């Protein structure tokens, strides 16, 4: 059971700059009978099957752009992207086929760097449909921001609320390299009706100035 | 073109069975070995099984040996994975793939199927509740898809007419059910003068719901 270790777990680089991803195995994958290394690289974008980029450590699959270069030998291999493009956002996996069972590395996520961008914040009251059934989900979208670190805070009538909050992050957008985040405050209908103002706050550790969006149940 | 069309995934109880299918086209099927590779909820790829060109030799991951059976109908260009005595640890997205090179021993995979999801759980299939998200330059609308099981659901806007400015967020687990949301951002002149509908599908419950976003 050859262990394929991929370092680091995630990689961040600006558009146009060089990306180098490492993959460590446990045994030499070079065959001295024809001088070839038994290693392959795969690119997997969000929602898609893995796609073969490089086979035999350095042979590029027909159709892969020339900016993808594979190198290495023995137990240390490298995937180089000579100039990262917006579309290259993906998870990159190495795989050995020297001995059964074929094993894959845990993958290295490629993140793109770009200028800071404040989230576009939208807050939504519970729909009447949900309220009729006894529920009250207050939804807040924090869309198209950078960098990934962002902390949402919920306040009900001015007081912080932490119970009933569930958060969800998209993968980095392959067009503008931003992130988006969804935050749902799930309350009962009775508790939602017991208060008036609901506030979603987008904060980040580097600043004290949040981005605030609120609504009033009555107006 | 080479296409590997999978089918057969779904929800199944622990100890149950399920048969996955992989239909191939665009290459000489009998001249290639075929394989199954699964991917765990943490996006970890894992080879499962490989069958030779004529099926005389099969190879299995030790975790599935004696529980899964690989087979191929070379006349119908179809690959099968018969899974039995399923455990929760088998929950994963299952891919079929063509073992490249046509030779003995493992190799790399060039062509992958689109993947089918297998959920091993004793939880029951639950349809989602779909709620419109309307606001109380550009305007952001949404809809909330709450309390469904199992994965997946597909959310579109205006039947795929609105592709740009859409954010469909990954589902989270709440009370043994999944909940996700989706936002769409359109110009002010579009909404509310025009009609913005979120289309939600949950194939596991045969659920098909359209929710029109109406102003508050």
């Amino acid at each position: 059971d050859i262990v394929m270790t991929q370092s680091p777990s995630s990689l961040a680089m600006s558009v146009g700059q060089k990306v180098t991803m490492n993959c460590k195995s446990s045994q030499s994958l070079l065959n001295s009978s024809n001088q070839k290394n038994y290693l392959a690289w795969y690119q997997q974008k969000p929602g898609q099957s893995p796609k073969l980029l490089v086979y035999f450590a350095s042979t590029r699959e027909s159709g892969v752009p020339d900016r993808f270069i594979g190198s290495g030998s023995g137990t240390d291999f490298t995937l180089t992207i000579s100039s990262a493009q917006a579309e290259d956002l993906a998870d990159y996996f190495c795989q050995q086929y020297y001995s059964t069972p074929p094993t894959f590395g845990a993958g290295t996520k490629l993140e793109l760097k770009r200028a800071d961008a404040a989230p576009t914040v939208s807050i939504f009251p519970p729909s009447s449909e949900q309220l009729t059934s006894g529920g009250a989900s207050v939804v807040c979208f924090l869309n198209n921001f950078y960098p990934k670190d962002i902390n949402v805070k919920w306040k009900i009538d001015g007081s912080e609320r932490q119970n009933g909050v569930l958060n969800s992050w998209t993968d980095q957008d392959s067009k503008d390299s931003t992130y988006s985040m969804s935050s749902t405050l799930t309350l009962t209908k009775d508790e939602y009706e017991r208060h008036n103002s609901y506030t979603c706050e987008a904060t980040h550790k580097t600043s004290t100035s949040p981005i605030v969006k609120s609504f009033n149940r009555n107006e | 073109e080479v296409q590997l069309v999978e089918s057969g995934g779904g929800l199944v109880k622990p100890g149950g069975s399920l048969k996955l299918s992989c239909a191939a086209s665009g290459f000489t099927f009998t001249r290639y070995a075929m394989s199954w590779v699964r991917q765990t909820p943490e996006k970890r790829l894992e080879w499962v099984a490989t069958i030779s060109n004529g099926g005389s030799y099969t190879y299995y991951l030790d975790s599935v040996k004696g529980r899964f059976t690989l087979s191929r109908d070379n006349a119908k260009n179809t690959l099968y994975l018969q899974m039995s005595s399923l455990r929760s640890e088998d929950t994963a997205m299952y891919y079929c793939a063509r073992r490249e090179g046509g030779q003995a021993g493992p190799a790399w995979f060039v062509y992958w199927g689109q993947g089918t999801l297998v959920t091993v759980s004793a939880a029951k299939t639950t349809p989602p509740s779909v709620y419109p998200l309307a606001p109380g330059s550009m305007v952001t609308l949404g809809c909330l898809v709450k309390g469904y099981f199992p994965e997946p659901v597909t959310v579109t806007w205006n039947s795929g007419s609105l592709s740009s400015g859409v954010h469909t967020f990954p589902a989270v687990l709440q009370s043994d059910l999944y909940t996700l949301s989706s936002s769409v951002t359109v110009p002010s002149s579009t909404w509310p003068s025009e009609t913005v509908t979120c289309n939600v599908a949950h194939p596991a419950s045969s659920t098909k719901v359209d929710k029109k976003i109406v102003p508050r």
